């Protein structure tokens, strides 16, 4: 029972209009299924490309966990994300595949942990990851806009939010009704912000506000 | 009425 | 038109008895095709198993060359050699599968080669691998015994051999017709001897004498 | 008549 037009309408305030983000207008659709297969970026060591599990699906978003990694460090990704791809494309690059840094075995049991994994798998098919949106050119936040936004401090959850402060190519982002624990910068092509009525289109969950 | 929210 | 008979009356000699040889009295079927695929201990790295492919089928051997390698290093070996499984038994036994010493690509790409290499390939079913047999429990190689050995320094090549020298657990091995370059000891249980009419059985093919 | 043979 939050609703974005009493709520500005409330605080006096207005939304990012969706032309500051890098997010499509019309959100990606998002068909992966729990279990498929794919290669990701390593979150904790961005030179390594590795295979990783749809763990969870909501909204447009997939949450991963690397294989052969423990489950504490699993994170959200985008469908149209650059950082996730279908399994074979580092070797169509001719890149090779690394082992996460989690990685749970002894070091030189890779390959063979590798083979295993690989074999039998569902692998998510190429027309199910997005094209990726284009980098507005501009930095055309005010403050004071409103948005939604993932805590990046527990990221399964996206919140209504606020630009603070606006400076070059960064934005200040806090979140309406908590403290400044939650606060903080990213660019403003960054793919964690989205217009308000992003959960509503994508069917994913917007957290109310702390207050 | 209210306590404050905690994060799910 | 060497035969058997005709040269130990000429050369006044006797041929080993079968019962010396670590050998199968009834020589082991040869089913593998060229192009199948195994895992073998590298033979120039003992502590390594790796893949090999069939190159070449010659009587009860194998010419195998590991996958990944140069076409320099073949080597053969008997169908039933402890140095040969089908593939999925370091797997099976948990564990590593290694690359080859005269690997071609830069080391980190194993993991994929392997990847590559195993993907559609023939591998040699199970059934294929012949028992091994036993170890006779003594020496019993006399000097002067005539046998058909390979020759280590060209192993494609099974030749006529005698026995020069026994002592303890090993024997000395001569080819005749040939000089000491060629000569060699091995453990009188060594998979590289056989006795007269191996080949014949086999279907490989024996070399005429030196001389 | 012969040569001495090589290794095929």
């Amino acid at each position: 029972d939050f609703h974005w037009e009493e709520y500005l309408k409330e605080t006096g305030s207005i939304s990012a209009p969706s032309e500051c983000f890098r997010q499509s207008q019309i959100p990606p659709v998002n068909d992966f299924k729990v279990g498929m297969k794919l290669e990701a970026r390593d979150p904790r060591n961005a030179t390594s490309v590795c295979i990783a599990t749809v763990i969870g699906i909501t909204g447009a978003r997939l949450r991963l966990r690397l294989d052969g990694s423990d489950n504490r460090n699993d994170f959200w990704r985008l469908v149209d994300s650059p950082d996730i791809q279908p399994v074979g494309t580092c070797e169509k690059e001719g890149d090779l595949l690394q082992p996460p840094l989690g990685y749970q075995m002894n070091t030189s049991s890779w390959p063979m942990f590798l083979l295993e994994t690989l074999n039998g798998s569902e692998m998510a098919s190429a027309t199910l990851f997005k094209k990726e949106p284009p980098k507005p050119p501009l930095n055309n936040f005010k403050v004071g806009m409103k948005l939604e936004a993932i805590d990046k401090k527990n990221p399964y959850l996206i919140c209504p939010a606020t630009i603070g402060d606006v400076k070059g190519d960064e934005v200040h982002i806090t979140f309406d009704g908590w403290s400044g624990a939650f606060d903080y910068w990213c660019k403003y092509d960054s793919r964690d912000i989205f217009p308000a009525g992003w959960c509503r289109l994508t069917g994913d969950v917007l957290q109310p506000p702390g207050t | 009425v209210h306590r404050l929210l905690r994060k799910g």
